[PDB]
Formats: structure tokens, C-alpha cells, sequence
């Protein structure tokens, strides 16, 4: 779950 | 009554980082030439929020001590604000960053989305009420933060250390009222009567919910 917005916080 | 170095310095860090982020030109192409059907109207929304999350996702990255938390509570406080932070700068888009014309474009087009009138008139009755406030970028800049930094939302691990980060914005946004609005004594009151407004979108939205993007089906839980 939420893998998009785990990216985008640690990009 | 002025801002101590230290609320000055967080006021900046807020600020700068809010004027960072803006609307782009491929969406706003978009509201002027697509098709005006409920499909493709329907469509640009999906667009318009996706952008918002990326835009609220680098905003708050930058917000003093949201990286020093644990990071599953970053991402419960993103889950958690999506839809909040959402219709605030909705509210900030219809009542500025938009053309007189475009706007009216913009609005056929939400009006126009399938989107049930039980859902769409309070929407359009908070941007109003919001316009009402006329408040300012770094009241608006305050508010997304407070809305993002709250300690009361589900799934936090340490609440203590998110309400160490709120409690100074709330001094920063309560002392800009003094300072800029000393003789209304009820502008500070006004403006959490908005986050009271904004928390009712959480209900309204639930019961709003064709399939979304990643990002939204992610930050909304459906
Ligand atoms: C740009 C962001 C801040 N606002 C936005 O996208 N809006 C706006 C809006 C209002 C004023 C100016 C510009 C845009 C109205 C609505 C939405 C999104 N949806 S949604 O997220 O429920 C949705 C997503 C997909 C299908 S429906 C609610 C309806």
C-alpha cells in the first residue's frame, strides 16, 4: 500500500 | 507586538516553500480547450487533484521538524490532510490564482462533472465563505500547515511530537492577527472556524465516492 507516496516523501 | 526571530524565521521557512508551488500551464490548457462533457470534465478534476497531492507532498516535506518525525506518521499525516488541504487550496485557487473568465470556465466545469448538487453546494459556499475572510498568502500558508501538522488524525505513532510542531504555528497565525487585524478580536477565531469547515469535507467526500489515479486511490483509502 501506498507505495507512490512513499516515493514521493523520500525522492 | 511583533514576530520574535524565531517565528520569523519559521514564518519564512513556511512561506517560501508555499510560493514554491503553482498551477500548471498543461492543466490550464485543459480548462480552456477539452470537451465540456461530464466524462472529460470529470477527468480534469482527477488531473487538477493529482497535482495538488504532488504539490502538498513537496510542500510538506519542507515544513520545520515533518522530516525529524517517525516515518510512518508522515505518511498517516498526509492520508490524513489529503482531502483537507485539498478543498483549502481549492478555495485559494477560486478566490485568486484564477482569470475572471477562466474561473467562470473552471466553475461550468466542476458544476458540470456529475458530481451530485448535495457535495457541490457547500463546496462552492466554503470557497465563498473563505473569500469572505480575505485572507492573506501567509494566512493561507498557515493554515495548510496547521491542517497537515495535526495531532488528532488516525494512525499516530507519537502524537506528542506533531503537536510540538503545530502549537508554534497556531502562536505564529494567532499573533499575525494581532498584529495585522488589532481591531477585529475575533479574526483568529474566524479563521478556526474555517478548519471546523474544512474537517465536514472529510464526511462529505466519504460519501462522494470510474476509477482514480494511483495517487489519489492511495491518499484516500477507497
Ligand atoms: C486543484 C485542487 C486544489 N482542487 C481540485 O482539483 N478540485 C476543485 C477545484 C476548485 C477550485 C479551483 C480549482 C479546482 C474542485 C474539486 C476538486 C477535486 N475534487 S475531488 O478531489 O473530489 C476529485 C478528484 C477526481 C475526481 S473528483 C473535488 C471537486
Amino acid at each position: 500500500d501506498h507505495q507512490l507516496l512513499r516515493y514521493l516523501l523520500d525522492k | 507586538m511583533e514576530l520574535t526571530p524565531d517565528q520569523q524565521t519559521l514564518l519564512h521557512f513556511i512561506m517560501d516553500s508555499y510560493n514554491k508551488q503553482r498551477m500548471p500551464q498543461e492543466i490550464t490548457n485543459k480548462i480552456l480547450k477539452e470537451a465540456f462533457s461530464a466524462e472529460e470534465n470529470f477527468l480534469i478534476l482527477t488531473e487538477m487533484a493529482t497535482n495538488h497531492v504532488q504539490v502538498l507532498v513537496e510542500f510538506t516535506k519542507k515544513l520545520p521538524g515533518f522530516q525529524t518525525l517517525d516515518h510512518e506518521d508522515q505518511i498517516a499525516l498526509l492520508k490524513g490532510s489529503a482531502v483537507e488541504a485539498m478543498f483549502l487550496r481549492s478555495a485559494e485557487i477560486f478566490n485568486k490564482k484564477l482569470p475572471s473568465g477562466h474561473s467562470d470556465l473552471l466553475e461550468a466545469r466542476i458544476r458540470n462533472s456529475g458530481i451530485s448538487d448535495e457535495y457541490i453546494t457547500p463546496m462552492f459556499s466554503f470557497y465563498k465563505s473563505i473569500g469572505e475572510l480575505k485572507m492573506t498568502q501567509e494566512e493561507y500558508a498557515l493554515l495548510t500547515a496547521i491542517v497537515i501538522l495535526s495531532p488528532d488524525r488516525q494512525y499516530i505513532k507519537d502524537r506528542e511530537a506533531v503537536e510540538k510542531l503545530q502549537e508554534p504555528l497556531l502562536d505564529v497565525l494567532q499573533k499575525l492577527c494581532k498584529i495585522h487585524q488589532p481591531e477585529n478580536p475575533q479574526h483568529f477565531a474566524c479563521l478556526l472556524g474555517r478548519l471546523t469547515e474544512l474537517r465536514t469535507f472529510n464526511h462529505h467526500h466519504a460519501e462522494m465516492l470510474h476509477k482514480f489515479t494511483p495517487l489519489l486511490c492511495e491518499i484516500w483509502d477507497v
